[PDB]
């Protein structure tokens, strides 16, 4: 299943 | 064979570690121990470092020591993380106080992916086919995980993923035997968290969110219905058994009507595990069979584990034997190959 983001902006 | 260790103090806790692990910095944690992520110049991964917290104080924490060490370097399978290191600087058991464990590291938690990204069907798929696999195996040597949760979940950019964390601050994926103590409780434990978990992947709710234990179970008694005689039975408590009879009758709900949406095998899978007696859930090894990972399903690829001796459990030992046992078990440790 493919490519993940790991981190991201938010919260 | 002793490395070279060097000494530095950060956050006033002395860290005394061998110089193939560079560049330490803090990231917490807790009651267990400190932990730091370092640069493992030998492997060129990012590795934690565990110093582990008064490891002999008594003799419950001694034979905690023990446990974990010993559980740590037994696991060795894909899907649950395994120990890449353990050391101590002491150069005999005379002068051994305390104990270092190193693992791999985790990017994101389960949590993190659902956060950056929604998740499709088939990442569902692949998500909770490696979770099973990772229970078959913990499962196969008699160790039941106890603390199955999103953020117990390691999880890469390949969408690869590692169950951490074994027990041993939610209660929302922990099955309602264990939460109100029951009875005498088995593997199945874990296989209510991971439909508590596969529930809020594919809904994104959480699917069990009470605000104690009582208010958790009307909400668990409301989908799945409460229990019958044969269920009754097996509860040990008779308080248990009497309070729970005290409760309105109410019958399991269609979850057709429940997941709308959602792929049926999916939902067809969730009332496996979703089922309140524990004898009558559907285990680990069977769950891989399931249609919903026809895809990923690969019988000759689902490792089970080396026997695991807890006999350990049993003995009845002085913290001197505690920790000298321990000590014996970093002696041993054979890291994993090139």
């Amino acid at each position: 299943a493919a490519d993940l983001r790991i981190s991201c902006n938010s919260k | 064979e002793r490395p070279t260790f060097y000494r530095q103090e950060l956050n006033k806790t002395i860290w005394e570690v061998p110089e193939r692990y560079q560049n330490l910095a803090p990231v917490g944690s807790g009651a267990y121990g400190s932990v730091c992520a370092a640069f493992d110049t030998k492997t060129g991964h990012r590795v934690a470092v565990k110093k582990l917290s008064r490891p002999f104080q008594s003799i419950i924490h001694a034979k905690r020591t023990y446990r974990e060490l010993r559980l740590l370097k037994h696991m060795k399978h894909e899907n649950v993380i395994g120990l890449l290191d353990v050391f101590t600087p002491a150069r005999s058991l005379e002068e051994f106080n305390d104990v270092y464990l190193v693992t791999h590291l985790m990017g994101a938690d389960l949590n993190n992916i659902v956060k950056c990204q929604k998740l499709t069907d088939d990442h569902v798929q692949f998500l909770i086919y490696q979770i099973l696999r990772g229970l078959k195996y913990i499962h196969s040597a008699d160790i039941i995980h106890r603390d199955l949760k999103p953020s117990n979940l390691a999880v890469n950019e390949d969408c690869e993923l590692k169950i951490l964390d074994f027990g041993l601050a939610t209660r929302w994926y922990r099955a309602p035997e264990i939460m109100l103590n029951w009875m005498h409780y088995n593997q199945t434990v874990d296989i209510w968290s991971v439909g508590c978990i596969m529930a809020e992947l594919l809904t994104g709710r959480t699917l069990f969110p009470g605000t104690d234990h009582i208010d958790q179970l009307k909400l668990i008694l409301r989908l799945v219905g409460t229990p019958g005689a044969e269920l009754l039975k097996k509860i040990s408590s008779e308080s248990a058994r009497n309070y729970i009879q005290s409760l309105a009758q109410m019958p399991k709900m269609n979850f057709a009507n429940v997941f709308i949406g959602a792929n049926p095998l999916a939902v067809d899978l969730l009332e496996k595990m979703l089922v309140l007696d524990s004898d009558k859930r559907i285990t680990a090894a069977q769950a891989l069979a399931h249609a919903y990972f026809a895809q990923y399903h690969d019988p000759d690829d689902e490792p089970v584990a080396d026997p695991y001796d807890q006999s350990f459990e049993s003995r009845d030992l002085l913290i001197d034997e505690w920790k000298s046992l321990t000590y014996d078990e970093v002696i041993s440790f054979v890291p994993p190959p090139l």
